[PDB]
């Protein structure tokens, strides 16, 4: 059920329809700002992470396959290690990324934080530790995988 | 001469089969205004009559020219004309709304909505309504600042891309700060069933806190603060304060 | 010339017309207000999962996300699934399709968790590589 | 007519508003309230009307700073009008000014507040306690710097409640006559280029000034005096059209209003010397005496070489020297208009300002009920039946010849109520909507098509310049019977250039450049009006200034005293009312003139202000 004006609102959009009339252009011409990029990516990685969460899920059920032989399969393959860890990186930076600037936009939901520079401060804040947190896990244990490879016994 | 070029949406519906176009204008910087409403006017009468667009105010008071210039929604009466000529300046109308000729949108929907929040004075005990002043402190007033500046040039709402895909349904920004200005007027008692007319889950909350409101209002207001005040409202968060006691004497 | 036909009122809204015989409450309130609170609450989950693995942390993972990603998906369906533009019975069809995302996912999670490896195992075994 | 199809589309009203700015809102509002079915027709969403540029104030002895009595502001007022004004209609005003914006406040009017909680008061120009006696007043009611936006949005508002059915952006083209009686209105519907025809019992005539007559003005673009067409249209004669107030303070190369409250705030004047001049052309008041002086004295600064700026053409505003504080409190939309059109940080910097076309106290000729009418030597003050006008369009004549400042919107809101108020109290339902007469509005219609199609050799823009360029430089600040007469012989002949009208557009869907032929026709009927009127006014009077006549002439010499002189007649003192009547087809304009008012509504109320000396 709908109050009032969203019938009326309905009822516009169908005059509106009716009288063929275009629609001004918008995500085509509308300028690029860390404004909205930025909810684009949030939805963007919140929705290809569920995405996977359910083509991993359901897909490795629906099929002889399982998770123990698809990891060897690409190890078969044996690419360049900065090559796997970029990957690695790619899979770290979704579930960063949105975590953090999941609690970025709850502020902006209580009106916190919400004038252009906290809007900037807060974009650019979020796109660092993401990144940040994300080339840590990387990295870390891959370093310490050489550590062991060449170290004192 | 320095001679800047505009590329400016066009659309006839007078015309069979006519599909929207882009038509550039070059514009000799040196004999015309600092401001791009400036060019549009110099270009419809110098070079073509038939451009059509919406103006008043030279001033940015009125909010009538609203539209969308070097990819912002912006006023163009006190936007100033990038004066780098190898650049060509685009001029859309407000994104996303049906558009009648050119650069002017039906502008009806949004005017609707506004409406539809009742903005006006309401108060619980009938006064006699030229008699005498009601009781607002200076703090208390002051809380309408940053909210009554709203010229309703809809730059706004029309930055807003759940507002794009929802303007049926979703208030938008600029309609929502204005529900808000007449919530917390201390002088207004009906925040309560101002509250109820946008309880469900599109009217106000369909915000998904994109923020392009605040961005680009020409007027440096903050829609996405006031949203998200109604939204701590609207979940019991918070609430209204009480108006300070009006003092005996007044 | 003016011979002409009577005309009507433009179509306008008409606020307290419209407030005749409306009174209903739903408020999403009290709902939109839990789906931050649970978002927050997995905040300290997400690090939480990161050190501490096991078959008890895949099926906290398993149901939390399995939740948050139920009004995820729905709030996206809403945003997208517009019926200007689907015609109704097609876009209650994507409504009722962001259901079946929610079962979906949880059925082949908890299979995942079950009959493989784990969520955590599986994280493992690709940083392993 | 002849070379098109139009589909007329036809409305039955209790009262038509054209107008939806101050005064076409507060009156739709009362009309609606007491029941009537209203119907408020206008060429732009209403919030986007002029009224929403105001920013100063309005007035009303509140008493919010200082004890203040509502004779005070009826004295000022008349001290204003430099007794061109109608006393009646000024004691209307003022009486009635602590009720009117008391309201406005009880709409839900933000009104910017005093510790108190009261609504706060600035000082303003030309106004004063205890009858020109006492000090500079505060009765300027005003929200900061934007008190004309937040009283149409409120007004606006406020009329959604009031069921008033609006018809937004419609061109209104000619009122309904029949047999000197005014049944409806005419328009011209942009959205997809309807003609419409508007039977009503009543019709309110509130379409604001015409600004746009000039190459310079704060006016907005739609200022093009369309209403004073209208009636001038209806064969009803305009009245006091020369009198033009300049706003002393116009952003120097932009023509944008810096406030009147700037200065009352604390804000002065400055020469190339670095002196205050006003001080020297009015001691008393200094840079609040009253529009026309301050203007004047600008206008002679810049005469003697005591402009500024690179060519010393204009003056400077000044406002720095106050506490950045009391900037923002007060003035923080001209803080920022200065910014982005004069580069000027105005906490650090002055203003570059010069006089600038600002109000229109000619209009519309009304009694103190703002009902138009019509005038005989012998038969006097006829009513015309059905017809209202108010605010700037009308000419009540609340200014005579020297509009106050933070006095319009009061005369817009006051005389809007009063349209309602009177029309209540005089309009009974036994009485039907006027049947209209066959073929009304055909010639309407016949111009529109004329315009639509013109063919000629000048372009509708080309000739507008030419007629704002011709007018600024010869119905100025300070006027010449010669160059008048050499201003009317130009003006004449542009009116003849109108049948070379050029148009391009032919599309009936949202044509400005139609609307824009038919507002400069509309402008041409008041610019010859206001010229040759101007012209011929053989004295200095308001902001009406000759050079060559720069005494007052009324029936007395008031610089005398007056016990043991002889009354002038008539003819040959002029404090009287200028009347224009044109011919819309051929132009020519003939002359009349009209007795000013003095008696007061009530001498038992307050007693009428005989002339004095105007010193301010
Ligand atoms: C920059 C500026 C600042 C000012 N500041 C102040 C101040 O601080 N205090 C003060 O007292 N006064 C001030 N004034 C004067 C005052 O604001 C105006 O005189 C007042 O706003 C006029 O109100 P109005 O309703 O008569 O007309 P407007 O507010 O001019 O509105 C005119 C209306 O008539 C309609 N209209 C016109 N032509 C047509 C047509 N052909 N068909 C249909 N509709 C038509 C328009 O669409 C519009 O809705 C200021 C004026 C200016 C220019
Ligand atoms: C498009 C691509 C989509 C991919 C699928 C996305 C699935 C997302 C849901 C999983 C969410 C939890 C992930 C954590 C996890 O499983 O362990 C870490 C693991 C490594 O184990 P491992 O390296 O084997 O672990 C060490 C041995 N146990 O996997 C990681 O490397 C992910 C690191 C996540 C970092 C945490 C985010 C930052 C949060 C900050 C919050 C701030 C304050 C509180
Ligand atoms: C760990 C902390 C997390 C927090 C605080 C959080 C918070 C949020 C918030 C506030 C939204 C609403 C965004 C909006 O309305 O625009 C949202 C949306 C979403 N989240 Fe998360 N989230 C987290 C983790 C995750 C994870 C791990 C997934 C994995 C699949 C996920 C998937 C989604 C999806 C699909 C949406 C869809 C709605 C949208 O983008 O508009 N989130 N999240
Ligand atoms: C082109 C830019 C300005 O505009 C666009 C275009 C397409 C999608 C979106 N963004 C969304 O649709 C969106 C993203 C996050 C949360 C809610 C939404 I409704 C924005
Ligand atoms: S908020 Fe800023 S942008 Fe949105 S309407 Fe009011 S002014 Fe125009
Ligand atoms: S652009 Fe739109 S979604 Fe929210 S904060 Fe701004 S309104
Ligand atoms: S024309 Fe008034 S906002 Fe630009």
């Amino acid at each position: 059920e709908k109050t009032p004006i969203q019938v009326w609102g309905w009822d516009y959009l169908m005059r509106q329809r009716a009288l063929k009339r275009p629609i001004a252009p918008h995500l085509t011409i509308y300028k690029p700002q860390m404004t909205w990029m930025v909810s684009g990516l949030h939805r963007v990685t919140g929705c290809a992470m569920a995405g996977t969460l359910l083509i991993g899920g359901v897909g490795f059920s629906v099929l002889p396959l399982d998770f123990t032989t698809f990891v060897e399969f690409i190890r078969g393959l044996g690419i360049p290690w900065v090559i796997l860890d970029t990957f690695k990186f790619i899979i770290a930076f979704p579930i960063a990324f949105h975590t953090l600037n999941g609690i970025r936009f709850i502020g902006f939901d209580m009106a916190k934080g919400t004038d252009i520079p906290s809007i900037y401060r807060g974009a650019y804040l979020v796109l660092g530790l993401a990144a940040l947190i994300s080339l840590a896990v990387v990295v870390y244990p891959r370093w310490e995988r050489h550590k062991k490879a060449t170290l004192p016994t | 001469k320095r001679i800047k070029t505009f590329e400016i949406y066009r659309f006839n519906p007078e015309e069979p089969g006519a599909k929207p176009k882009l038509q550039k204008f070059d514009v000799d910087l040196d004999k015309c205004g600092t401001m791009v409403l400036d060019a549009l006017i110099k270009i419809k009468n110098e070079v073509d009559p038939t451009l059509t667009f919406r103006r008043s105010c030279r001033e940015g008071i009125c909010g009538s020219c609203a539209m969308n210039i070097a990819g912002e929604n912006t006023l163009a009466c006190i936007c100033n004309i990038d004066q780098n000529t190898s650049k060509t300046t685009k001029i859309y109308p407000l994104p996303h709304m049906f558009v009648i000729k050119d650069l002017v949108p039906d502008m009806n929907l949004f005017y609707a909505q506004y409406a539809s929040i009742q903005p006006w004075l309401q108060k619980k005990t009938k006064i006699n309504l030229g008699e005498k002043q009601q009781y607002q402190s200076i703090k208390e007033q002051e809380k309408l600042d940053g909210l009554y500046e709203c010229i309703l040039c809809a730059c706004c709402s029309a930055s807003c891309p759940s507002y794009w895909w929802n303007a049926d349904k979703y208030l938008g920004p600029a309609v929502l700060m204005q529900a808000y200005r007449w919530i917390i007027d201390s002088r207004d008692d009906s925040a309560a069933e101002r509250l109820a007319r946008m309880q469900d889950g599109f009217s106000a909350f369909k915000c998904h806190t994109i923020m392009n409101c605040t961005k680009t209002c020409p007027k440096h207001l903050n829609p996405a603060r006031a949203i998200g005040e109604i939204k701590m409202l609207l979940t019991k968060m918070k609430t209204k304060p009480a108006p300070l006691p009006t003092p005996a004497n007044f | 010339t003016s011979a002409a036909v009577t005309g009507a009122a433009p179509p306008q809204f008409d606020p307290i017309a419209a407030e005749k015989g409306f009174k209903p409450l739903h408020s999403h309130g009290t709902l939109f207000k839990i789906e931050r609170y649970f978002a927050a609450a997995m905040v300290p989950l997400i690090p939480a999962a990161y050190f501490i693995h096991g078959r008890e942390m895949d099926l906290c993972l398993a149901l939390a996300l399995t939740l948050h990603v139920h009004w995820g998906v729905w709030g996206v369906v809403n945003d997208y699934g517009r019926p200007f533009v689907l015609g109704d019975t097609l876009a209650a069809a994507v409504r009722v399709g962001a259901y079946i995302f929610t079962a979906c996912l949880l059925a082949g999670l908890l299979y995942f968790n079950e009959h493989d490896v784990g969520l955590t195992r599986a994280f493992e075994m690709v940083w392993e590589l | 007519s002849n070379i098109a199809q139009y589909k007329v589309i036809d409305h039955a009203y209790d009262v038509v508003i054209i107008g939806a700015g101050g005064a076409g809102l507060r009156a739709a509002m009362g009309l609606g309230e007491a029941g009537f079915k209203t119907a408020v027709v206008t060429k732009m969403f209403p919030t986007r009307s002029h009224t929403t540029a105001a920013q100063g104030g309005i007035n009303a002895a509140l008493g919010s700073m200082n004890p203040d009595d509502w004779k005070w502001h009826f004295y000022d007022t008349v001290k204003g009008s430099d007794w061109l004004g109608d006393q009646n209609a000024m004691h209307y005003l003022t009486r009635n000014a602590v009720e009117a914006v008391t309201e406005l406040e009880n709409f839900g009017m933000p009104f910017s507040r005093t510790p108190e909680g009261k609504i706060y008061q600035r000082s303003f120009g030309g106004q004063s306690n205890n009858y020109g006696k006492g000090g500079v007043a505060k009765r300027t009611c005003c929200v900061a710097d934007r008190t004309g936006h937040s009283m149409l949005h409120t007004l606006y508002g406020n009329s959604l409640r009031c069921h008033c059915t609006f018809f937004i952006e419609y061109f209104a083209l000619d009122l309904l006559m029949d047999k000197g009686r005014c049944v409806g209105v005419i328009a011209l519907c942009l959205e997809d280029g309807t003609i419409h025809r508007f039977r009503s019992k009543r019709t309110i005539v509130a379409t604001g000034g015409y600004g746009r007559a000039y190459f310079s003005c704060t006016t907005a673009h739609m200022n093009t005096g369309d209403g004073t067409a209208l009636a001038t249209r209806a064969g009803i004669a305009l009245e006091d059209l020369e009198f033009i107030q300049f706003h002393p303070t116009g952003i120097y190369g932009v023509g944008c209003l810096i406030t009147e409250g700037s200065r009352g705030e604390g804000g002065f004047l400055v020469n190339s010397e670095g002196e205050r001049f006003m001080e020297r052309y009015a001691p008393k008041a200094k840079d609040l005496a009253s529009r026309d002086v301050v203007s004047r004295a600008e206008t002679i600064e810049i005469m003697e070489g005591r402009g500024v700026g690179p060519e010393k053409d204009h003056i400077y505003l000044q406002l720095h020297h106050l506490p950045a504080e009391q900037l923002h409190q007060r003035l923080p939309g001209i803080s920022e208009t200065a910014k982005i059109f004069a580069g000027v940080d105005v906490t650090k910097e002055p203003i570059p300002v010069i006089p600038t076309v600002h109000y229109n106290m000619g209009g519309i000729p009304t009694n103190y009920k703002a009902q138009v009418i019509k005038y005989t030597k012998e038969g006097g003050d006829k009513i015309v039946p059905g017809l209202y006008a108010c605010g700037e369009c009308a000419c009540h004549s609340v200014h005579g010849a020297n509009r106050l400042g933070a006095n319009s919107l009061l005369d817009a809101v006051v005389f809007g109520r009063a349209c309602s108020i009177n029309i209540k109290e005089e309009l009974k339902p036994d009485e039907k909507i006027p049947e209209l007469p066959e073929g009304a509005g055909e010639e309407s219609i016949a111009n529109l098509d004329a315009v639509r199609y013109a063919n000629g050799d000048v372009p509708t823009a080309e000739l507008r310049l030419t007629m704002q360029k011709t007018m600024q430089k010869h119905a100025g600040v300070f006027r010449r019977g010669d160059i008048l007469a050499e201003g009317v012989k130009k003006m004449m002949d542009l009116f003849k250039e109108l049948k070379r009208l050029k148009t391009t557009d032919r599309s009936l869907i949202w044509n400005s450049d139609l609307t824009e032929s038919l507002e400069l026709q509309n402008l041409m009927l008041n610019a010859t009006q206001t010229i040759v009127a101007a012209e011929n006014r053989k004295e200095s009077r308001g902001a009406h200034a000759r050079d060559d006549f720069p005494k007052r002439e009324d029936e007395y010499d008031y610089s005398k005293p007056i016990e043991g002189q002889t009354k002038r007649p008539f003819e040959k003192h002029w404090r009287k009312h200028t009347l224009t009547k044109q011919d819309p087809r051929t132009g020519h304009i003939t002359l009349d003139y009209r007795p000013v008012i003095d008696k007061t509504l009530d001498p038992a109320e307050v007693d009428w202000i005989p002339p004095i000396i105007r010193s301010y």
